[PDB]
């Protein structure tokens, strides 16, 4: 989960 | 193969700005200078995406070292697990990159994680490229040491298909 959003 | 973020968001520029708000002190900060800089130069040399360092303030991607909870609600897990994180393009939060110092960060060797190949696959993120499912690419989701690195083409469709192939 190293890709976010925001 | 490759993939976006849902919403395929995308830089509207071609010329972009970072800055490095804190160093990791495992590496010379020279050599951190380079491994980020080649890690921006990876995807210009296949986009006509150009990438500028700055020294001072707010940048399009404002890269810091930091571990567990380092302002912004996704956490850092200690050693292993997430070596690093970045935001999709956009605004404020948006393209900046995080790499979790309770890592070691190296280059050029099979020991800890090579800052250059995992700010070269955080900086791809930072451009909005999702996780690819080839062993061999950049984006894939799963660290791997190589000596030698190169791009899969796998890397730069997904790249191009966004921003273009290099005009030079
Ligand atoms: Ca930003
Ligand atoms: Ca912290
Ligand atoms: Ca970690
Ligand atoms: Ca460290
Ligand atoms: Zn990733
Ligand atoms: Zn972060």
């Amino acid at each position: 989960n190293d890709a976010l959003i925001x | 193969m490759y993939n976006f973020f849902p919403r395929k968001p995308k830089w509207d520029k071609n010329q972009i700005t970072y800055r490095i708000i804190g160093y990791t002190p495992d590496l010379a900060p020279e050599t951190v200078d380079d491994a980020f800089a080649r890690a921006f130069q990876v995807w210009s040399d296949v986009t006509p995406l150009r990438f500028s360092r700055i020294y001072d303030g707010e940048a399009d991607i404002m890269i810091n070292f930091g571990r567990w909870e380092h302002g912004d609600g996704y956490p850092f897990d200690g050693k292993d697990g997430l070596l690093a994180h970045a935001f999709a393009p956009g605004t404020g939060v948006g393209g900046d990159s995080h790499f979790d110092d309770d890592e070691l960060w190296t280059l050029g060797k099979g020991v800890g994680y090579s800052l250059f190949l995992v700010a070269a696959h955080a900086f791809g993120h930072a451009m909005g490229l999702e996780h690819s499912q080839d062993p061999g690419a950049l984006m894939a989701p799963i660290y791997t040491y190589t000596k030698n690195f190169r791009l899969s083409q796998d890397d730069i469709k997904g790249i191009q298909e966004l921003y273009g192939a290099s005009p030079d």
